[PDB]
């Protein structure tokens, strides 16, 4: 996930043409990350190990 | 702001049954579960005694309980008694980024 | 049971500015949240805003901002809140609020779980 809630502010560059940036954003900055259960990624890394 | 709604007072004589409410937007509660309810008594500090809608801190009671219907939530009471009273609010999730709070009501048991 | 203290009771002209305090401890400062309120004088309260303890990120009511500053240091370890624009229908209790735990994966600055309040910052203001 990306925990910080962003939003789309608009722009026109040149004629009938457009390109959108990231607006002000909404609550705390935290920290973009993703997860993985410890567990079954390491009895993947045994179960690699003995092959 | 929205000033959520709250019967300003919904009472009988003690041992009724009451449902304080406060009613607000399609926006505010429909995305979340953030909701809780505080209590103010003569002037002292204030007390705090259910959260998430329908969770209890500690120290409460379970004559209290929590209901939500989209742009409504409650506060489900039975057996009152005199000590009861006090000045009830809610106070839950208002949009980007922070908490509105409801109208307030006092629950004017008799006696 | 966690230790809570805002400043006393204040007194002020209307229009001027206010400086109430909160200086918590039994937690380090930087693990929940702190929220400010204002109880009304017989009417429904209304909410401020919200201090991250640990860094310069604030929010502050749809209603109050420009009205409302509210800033933090760190080497004495305490937390200010501001106010301009003082009416004498606007005096009220002044709460310091304990908000949720600091996670910095998930944003829980404006969940309401307070779990512990202050004794109350009274102001009145006269000419
Ligand atoms: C990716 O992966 C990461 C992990 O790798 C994952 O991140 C994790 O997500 C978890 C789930 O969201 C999250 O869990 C929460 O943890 C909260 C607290 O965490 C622990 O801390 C306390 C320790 O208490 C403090 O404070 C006391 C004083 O009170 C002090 O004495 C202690 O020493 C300690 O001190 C502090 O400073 C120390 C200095 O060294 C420091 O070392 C300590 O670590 C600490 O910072 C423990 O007691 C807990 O058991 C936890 O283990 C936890 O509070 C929280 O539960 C609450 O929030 C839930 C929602 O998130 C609610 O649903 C739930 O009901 C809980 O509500 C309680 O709290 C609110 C206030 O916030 C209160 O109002 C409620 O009433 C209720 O309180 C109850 O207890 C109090 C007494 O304490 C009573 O008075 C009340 O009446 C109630 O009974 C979650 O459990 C985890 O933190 C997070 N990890 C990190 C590192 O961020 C991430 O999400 C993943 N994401 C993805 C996308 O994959
Ligand atoms: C994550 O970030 C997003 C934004 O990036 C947030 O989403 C917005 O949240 C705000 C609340 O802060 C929402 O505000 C509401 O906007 C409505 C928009 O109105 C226009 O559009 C609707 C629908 O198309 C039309 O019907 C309407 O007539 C307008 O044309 C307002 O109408 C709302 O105002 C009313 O309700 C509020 C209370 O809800 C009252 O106080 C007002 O006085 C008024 O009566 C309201 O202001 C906004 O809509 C959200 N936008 C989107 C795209 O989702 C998330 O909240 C944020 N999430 C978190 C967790 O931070
Ligand atoms: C990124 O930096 C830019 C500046 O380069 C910031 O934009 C500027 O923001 C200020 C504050 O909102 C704008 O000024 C304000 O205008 C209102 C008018 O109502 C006035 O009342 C205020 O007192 C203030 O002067 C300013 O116009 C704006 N810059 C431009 C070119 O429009 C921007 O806020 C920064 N990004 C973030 C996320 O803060």
């Amino acid at each position: 996930t990306r925990p910080n809630n962003n939003t789309r502010k608009s722009v026109r560059i040149g004629p009938g043409q457009t390109f959108y940036a990231t607006g002000d954003i909404i609550g705390d900055i935290k920290q973009a990350h993703c997860n993985i259960s410890e567990e079954k990624w390491n009895d993947t890394l045994q179960k690699v190990g003995i092959e | 702001l929205p000033v959520l709604t709250q019967p300003a007072s919904v009472s009988g004589s003690p041992g009724q049954s009451i449902t304080i409410s406060c009613t607000g937007t399609i926006y505010d509660v429909g995305k979340f579960d953030l909701v809780s309810w505080y209590q103010h008594h003569p002037g002292k500090a204030p007390k705090y005694l259910i959260y998430e809608v329908k969770k209890w801190p500690s120290g409460v009671s379970h004559r209290f309980s929590g209901s939500k219907s989209g742009n409504t939530a409650s506060l489900t009471i039975s057996g009152l008694q005199v000590e009861d009273e006090a000045d009830y609010y809610c106070c839950s999730f208002g949009g980007s980024a922070a908490v509105v709070c409801g109208g307030g009501t006092k629950v004017t048991v008799l006696g | 049971q966690v230790q809570l203290v805002q400043s006393g009771a204040e007194v002020k002209n209307p229009g001027a500015s206010v400086k109430v305090s909160c200086a918590p401890s039994g937690y380090t400062f930087t693990d929940f949240y702190i929220h400010w309120v204002r109880l009304a004088p017989g009417q429904g309260l209304e909410w401020l805003g919200w201090m991250n303890p640990k860094t310069g990120r604030t929010n502050q009511g749809q209603n109050f901002q420009g009205r409302v500053t509210m800033t933090r240091d760190t080497s004495i370890g305490t937390a200010y809140m501001e106010l301009r624009s003082l009416t004498s229908d606007d005096t009220a209790v002044y709460y310091c609020v304990t908000g949720a735990w600091i996670s910095d994966y998930y944003d829980s600055s404006y969940y309401p779980n307070f779990d512990h309040w202050g004794q109350g910052t009274l102001v009145t203001v006269s000419s």
